């Protein structure tokens, strides 16, 4: 369901208010720690010496309640960016006081508002507070989706609201955040509490917040339309926005007084819950990969490293892809052996990279489905999986399957193969060196032989995700380059991001490769048209493979194979984020380099602005041969 | 009574009305009090009527002789009626139409309608008899700091907010709000006060401690004076034909000004913020001020 | 109760054996991953090409069972340190094979044996395996408490077991471990599985293992004595050892066949459980501090930093110490005001460092218990706690208590104090700069005034704890000196360690200090007699304090105030551990240095060997004034 | 005075050429390490198996001469950014070969040209060469002050040189450098050899190179005007530029053949020296602080 809280600026009795918001069903409460109208003076006497207490006591709640249920709020009279020097100096001390008291209570989050362009001194004070005594304090920046000036009624005679198009201006409220977020050097303890107004802006103004750390979405009671019975509801656009926010798993915060006074406060929260329940239930893919949302993992290297057992296990739990492989093998068998030779013509079928034997069973099932004869070879260099293969071969397969425990590039085959079936692809297709392995294994393929997969191709697409950018930035480790984490890819189930241009093909490999001058080095240039202003943080990577004829697999979002959860997308980040305006074209360059021992990727953005060449000489990331 | 006194308003017959809040401690509530003996305030024992509200009071104003209009921290606008014996105070209505704190209220000339400004950027017009909101405007871009109804027109009132806008209103017009540029984008306005005699003239204080005199005809800053060292919180004219202008501030001082905004009287009697100040209708040289030091000071003005 | 496992070297059916050991009540099973007698050849043909499978399949158990229930065992025929070169290389290959298969299964631990002096090549192969594809794999080193040679029966005619004294030799089995542990550079993934024999050695041989990472204790069925009814029991010394191991929270592993054949296998485990239940129940101190066992925390600095609310909360939940303070204040009141002046003489009593007001209430209770008049001042520089103090003073205390929100070194008092009460002490007494604060606050103390506490003293004691040494070593952070973690103290509930000499006093401070030439800098030399062979890793630190006359507080283990859980011991580590032999004396030096702004400690060992001067110029740890 | 070198693309005898440029007064010589027209094939046979030697021997000079007097030059036929894939792959190996030979000789600097917008693969190959075996190798990027397209004569009938104002476009040649310099992540071993043409652009195009690591300024003989006696001189704007460059203490490199054939090669260098001597002598401030130019020091804290 929904995790939620109630936003109040009036708390007469903290215990009574907390009990009320608990009985109303809310999970937390955003409240002021000092009285909102209780302005304090820190410099000039006599108000400087106002006798305490300055606020309510910390004994009024248990430590657990402070830790879990209370979200602090900065008093609205605090103006750190006031043009008046006195007010500025006073608000500095006031903001420090309130933030220090919030940290003293151990509050899980603290709300601070952004409602003008210049929040520089606010950012300075908050940044200094963060670096003064490290705590687990989180900070929610209240940013309205539409600025209050661009939401006011056109009821001022000599100051009319301009009815003309302004693309960049309509997004100014994000710029604020961005600048603030840039001034604090991308602190992980600073997030967004996006406030939603009555009138929703253009879809690009909303899409702007894709890839931003939205922890909270603030809904006022004013934006709720009244039902015929008298209940609160929302417009269809508001509901689309609510679904989009529910996907990001943000916390919803109700603010304002109860205008639907016939009911209780439970009605607003009940509408939110009723929207959440009436969403299509989780499918198998999303159910399995819900926990993997934006989880950064290093790419597997099945060639250099021997995979563990449970890794092969999660590979085998994927019926769609093995059904595809079985169908491809079936069609190839039918196309190679005529019907009048089903009992005379036996086919040599080698599984290169057999694992624990799902492809072997797929080949057997395809053979009996096509009603043909095959002799099977199960080649695997991981001896720990060769154990499983040989146990299978003894207990079930028999002499039909011959287990070969060696590398396919070194194996001297007793006979040549009619078909070779491999599963050596990665998220970026060739990032696990399937081309080199299948090239080394190509000499024992018959002159008229078939390789499954017959072809594969990688795809790249620029993305915007300050969330994932900061996640990568937090991967700095001791005893290496401080920026090595940016010069290496990550397998990640992408989420809370923003694709900026349609995916385009990067590198393509074909098997078998009849070419005399075989070379797997690649250099590709890609121009991605961008229709919106955004900030490039990296490039998502996918693949498409043709196993045989019309039988294909794909993780590319447009042609993604339905229900297949063997590969997640890959991510090539960049050191410095790159501002991109509407209409500009993101030109990126990609290299696939190699020597006798290593293979690696180099990449660099050339438009709209140049970046550094990432991972030169594979100094930060290499794939071992 | 709670420590922080917010409002002090004299009734026509001389009785004093006090509105107070507790801005610290366990309870953040408020209270209303009527003192037919003015010098007995703020002592709760020698009191004529008292009531405890659920939440604090931000602004207060009379509605005739028996009605008390309250802007509450709860976002509510509350009308309390005075008892027949004038010993009890009962809530006539309490409507939650504002979303945030209601920071200012003002009764229009007819005494049947009122205007309220809130920290929800909105301004609302109320029909007190019908207990409904006739019009709701979102003209500003920041929290509304002050609303001041015109003493002569029931369709006209001034408003000022933290968006640096001073708005003259005329609910008869299609676009009722009109921005008064004064001189040029100065510091934020904080208080408003109509001139009692001339309907074309008013005064406003800013956050930098400057009080200015503006004429709507010339739509330009006619006069300005650096009266206080800190923000100006209130401006109240005297009832006499030659009007004295009392100015309050967060510098804990009170100033009395003439027509040319020259300083006459000045009282450091308060050791905390000066919130409200009203003149006695029984002696037009006596001026009663209240503050957050729980002090009720009676000043004699020459 | 007890977490335990069963050690078997014979597993015919892995599923049946696992079900049996589960029905017997065991939590895990130590078993071989390859057949113990199934030696394999890796170099010479024809045995090199032995047809698989080489062991049982990984499909026979679920991933969770491999992760939680199965502990691998190195095959006994693997001899990496053999005098024969062929056997050495073959055993290297086999050990790599078995360790890689154990990691492939995802086993939680892997047992490797130590049963001779030279395990150098074993350590080399294991260290290389650890740094090759690092996982969460844990390794248990099976080391016997007494070597098999020193346990054999004296039944060899021409090789008699010498019946003479050998102190160092009796501990040889530890040396083994130590050397091995040193060869692997103190790997966190290498621990001890201490095997216990029939005859227990001298108490020093057993104490040798204090401070060592014992995860498992191996009990054979041979050491169990038979009961009157026929059940298995142990000797009183064995039971003392079992209790000592239970305090360390180790896992007990039963090995050997069932010799008490009248009963089931449940009898041995039930004796262990019966011993665990019949231990003295947890005392309040141990109940609270059980989770804090060996948890490293940075020392609080209440002067430089403002403490959070729950820190004050854990300070206030300590009735013994506040009762002591109340009694001290009571006695001082009685000694200062005669009975015939109880209504005429009012005492000025200033609480310097009031916190949230436990000492204020203690002073009030002591005043009403002594039947005397006091006027109270509550001085506190933390404004967040001043909020609580002023709420208390408004709601309860009234004008009797005057709250002063300032620093005691800056406060200009209106009147001078008869008594000043403070709790500014740390684990090392003066590590929170109580001397400087009370010196700055001394001018408003009356000529005949009293300070509570009147005196305090710090204590140091050399300790041995490779566990805590490795925990400190693991505190290396980026962007600082790689060895700064060793040059700073840690507040920690000491556990699984070994005191090497009786604690001796380090620094002492008295209040008030009427000395004209006030100096809080200190230089102390300490000679600690050591009666046993061990390895110095650091120095534990405690404190005693005289509040008034015979009322004292102490965390020193010999004079520890019973039931007081406000302070944990402190720990000053050293960079390199120092070997110490029996009879040698550990001579350590300690400095308390300061400038205008910072106070810090420097220390260095001078005997039996010199170390580096730790924290010079407070480069790694300083206490802010 | 002036530190300088001679740029030649024709070296018949390396010893004779070095002796000649030494007798002419030059301090160093920029020369090709492989013959400029000797294109080599690395993939396709039969030219792949061309018998050696591939260039002149390293024994022809002492180690000190290689270390101090010889600046290598990338062969002009090497095109790492060619739109043709074959030429690109071949030029990668050729550039690696020439850079590795230059490092093998221990040359103090190596010249590489920038004369188009896209030098991405050139930057990639150079960056990989830098991070393959750390050496003291320096690299001078030959960047023209004005692009050759914006310097050509307006003598193409159906392709006229536009006579309109373009502020940003006139600076494109710096953008090239900038992008290249950004692609190599601001390598300290990569600097600028600014080439100066006949027509000097607007003052902002020149000011663009303020704050850039200009180690060398390349002057062709074509830009030298002829004196009444017959000696080579420069325009007043060229002379202002020469003074501005002398302040930065860059090395001047003469390229092109001798067009003032009545004199010797000493005349161009003599004009440069005559300009350097006829500059106001160092005042006390500059004399004391000449060594402190761009020297980073931490601020003193006398308190
Ligand atoms: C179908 C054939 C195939 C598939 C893939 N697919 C992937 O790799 C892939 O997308 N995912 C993402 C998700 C589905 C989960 C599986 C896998 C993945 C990726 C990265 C890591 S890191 C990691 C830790 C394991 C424990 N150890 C101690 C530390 C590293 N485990 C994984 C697992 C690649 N190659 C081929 N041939
Ligand atoms: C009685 C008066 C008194 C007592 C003490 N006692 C101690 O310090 C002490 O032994 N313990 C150990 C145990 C009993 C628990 C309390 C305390 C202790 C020590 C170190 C740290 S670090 C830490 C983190 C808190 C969360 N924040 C965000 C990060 C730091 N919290 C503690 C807490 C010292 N001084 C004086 N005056
Ligand atoms: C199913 S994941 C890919 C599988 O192919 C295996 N594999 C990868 N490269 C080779 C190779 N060169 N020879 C044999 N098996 C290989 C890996 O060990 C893994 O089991
Ligand atoms: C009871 S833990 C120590 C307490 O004394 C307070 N304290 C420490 N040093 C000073 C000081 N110099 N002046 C006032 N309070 C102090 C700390 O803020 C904390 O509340
Ligand atoms: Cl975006
Ligand atoms: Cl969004
Ligand atoms: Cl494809
Ligand atoms: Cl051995
Ligand atoms: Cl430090
Ligand atoms: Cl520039
Ligand atoms: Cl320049």
């Amino acid at each position: 369901r929904v995790s939620s809280g109630r936003d109040l600026n009036c708390v007469p009795e903290i215990a009574d208010t907390l009990g009320a918001v608990a009985k109303q069903g809310f999970d937390f409460l955003c409240m002021p720690v000092f009285h909102p109208r209780f302005k304090r003076e820190f410099i000039q006497e006599p108000a400087k010496n106002r006798p305490g207490p300055q606020t309510r006591s910390d004994l009024l709640l248990s430590g657990r309640d402070w830790n879990t249920l209370i979200v602090g709020k900065l008093s609205p009279w605090i103006r750190p960016d006031s043009k008046v020097e006195k007010i500025r100096r006073n608000s500095e001390a006031a903001m420090l006081q309130e933030l220090n008291f919030g940290a003293y209570l151990g509050l899980p989050a603290f709300l601070l508002p952004l409602n003008q362009e210049d929040n520089t001194n606010l950012a300075r004070v908050l940044t200094n507070h963060i670096h003064t005594g490290h705590h687990s304090s989180m900070f929610w920046m209240r940013v309205p989706l539409v600025a209050p000036e661009d939401l006011r009624d056109d009821i001022i005679e000599n100051a009319p609201t301009t009815h003309t198009e302004e693309y960049s201006g309509e997004e100014k409220t994000w710029m604020w955040w961005h600048n603030f977020r840039t001034l604090c050097d991308y602190s992980k303890r600073i997030a967004v509490a996006l406030e939603i107004g009555a009138d929703l802006p253009s879809n690009h103004v909303i899409d702007r917040w894709l890839g931003e750390p939205i922890k909270a979405a603030i809904l006022p009671t004013s934006i709720f339309l009244t039902n015929k019975k008298g209940f609160p509801v929302l417009s269809k656009m508001h509901q689309r926005l609510i679904f989009r926010l529910l996907k990001l798993e943000v916390q919803f915060i109700i603010t304002g007084t109860n205008h639907h006074s016939e009911k209780e406060f439970c009605s607003y929260l009940q509408y939110l819950e009723y929207l959440s329940q009436n969403r299509p239930p989780p499918n198998a893919y999303e159910l399995f990969a819900k926990g993997y949302e934006d989880y950064l993992q290093s790419p597997l290297q099945p060639l250099m490293d021997n995979l563990e057992s449970q890794t092969y296990e999660v590979f085998e739990k994927d019926p769609i892809k093995y059904s595809q492989y079985q169908q491809a093998i079936y069609k190839c068998l039918l196309d190679r052996v005529p019907e009048e030779e089903k009992d005379t013509n036996v086919q040599v079928l080698m599984v290169l990279g057999a694992g624990r034997g799902p492809l072997v069973n797929a080949s057997l099932r395809a053979a009996k489905q096509a009603d043909r004869r095959i002799k099977l070879y199960a080649v695997e260099k991981n001896p720990n999986a060769v154990v499983t293969l040989e146990n299978w071969q003894f207990e079930e397969w028999g002499s039909q399957v011959t287990v070969v425990s060696s590398d396919m590039r070194e194996w001297v085959a007793p006979e040549k193969a009619d078909i070779i079936v491999s599963e050596l692809l990665g998220s970026f297709a060739d990032n696990e060196l399937s081309p080199e392995c299948l090239d080394g294994a190509q000499h024992f393929l018959k002159d008229d032989g078939v390789s499954i997969p017959g072809e594969y191709t990688s795809f790249l697409a620029p993305i915007s995700s300050s969330k994932l950018y900061n996640e990568v930035r937090a991967c700095r480790e001791k005893d290496r380059d401080p920026e090595a984490q940016f010069e290496m890819p990550y397998v990640v189930r992408l989420h809370n991001f923003h694709q900026l241009s349609a995916p385009q093909p990067c590198f393509t490999f074909s098997h078998p490769n009849r070419d005399p001058m075989i070379d797997n080095n690649r250099y590709c240039t890609l121009e991605f048209p961008v229709e919106v202003n955004t900030v490039l943080h990296g490039f998502a990577g996918y693949f498409e493979t043709v196993l045989y004829q019309d039988i294909t697999l794909s993780i590319r979002p447009e042609t993604h194979s339905p229900g297949m959860f063997s590969w997640f997308p890959i991510l090539f980040p960049i050191k410095q984020p790159i501002t991109v305006r509407e209409g500009q074209t993101i030109c990126v360059r990609f290299w696939r380099c190699s020597n006798s021992k290593k293979v690696w990727y180099e990449w660099a953005v050339t438009a709209p602005v140049c970046s550094a060449i990432h991972n030169p000489t594979g100094r930060s990331y290499t794939i071992g041969l | 009574m709670e420590r922080q006194l917010e409002a002090a308003r004299y009734r026509s017959d001389g009785a004093l009305l006090l509105g107070a809040s507790s801005l610290s401690g366990r309870c953040w509530a408020g209270s209303l009090w009527l003192f037919k003996d003015p010098c007995a305030a703020p002592n709760e024992g020698f009191c004529s009527a008292g009531v405890q509200t659920e939440a604090g009071v931000a602004d207060l104003t009379w509605v005739g002789e028996r009605g008390i209009l309250v802007a509450s921290d709860s976002g509510a606008v509350e009308l309390w009626e005075l008892d027949e014996n004038e010993t009890l105070i009962v809530s006539k209505f309490c409507k939650y139409e504002h979303d945030d704190i209601v920071s200012t209220v003002s009764v229009l000339s007819s005494g049947t309608q009122a205007v309220s400004g809130s920290k929800d950027i909105c301004i609302k017009v109320w029909d007190l008899a019908q207990q409904v909101v006739l019009s709701s405007y979102r003209a500003h871009a920041a929290q509304v700091t002050c609303v001041a109804a015109s003493p002569h027109k029931d369709s006209v009132f001034l408003s000022c907010s933290e968006d640096n806008r001073i708005l003259l209103w005329d609910t008869r017009c299609p676009k009722p709000a009109s921005q008064i540029g004064c001189s040029a984008p100065g510091y934020l306005p904080t208080s408003l006060a109509w001139h009692p005699q001339q309907s074309e003239v008013f005064v406003f204080g800013d956050e930098n401690g400057t009080v200015s005199l503006v004429d709507t005809k010339s739509t330009s800053c006619v006069l300005s004076s650096a009266v206080h060292s800190q923000c100006v919180t209130g401006l109240v004219f005297s009832p006499h034909s030659v009007p004295f202008l009392a100015s309050l501030s967060e510098d804990c001082s009170l100033a009395v000004l003439d027509s040319s905004l020259s300083e006459l009287f000045r009282s450091q009697a308060h050791r905390d913020f000066v919130r409200d100040a009203t003149w006695s209708p029984l002696n037009h040289s006596l001026l009663t001020t209240v503050g957050w030091d729980h002090q009720v000071v009676h000043h004699v003005v020459p």
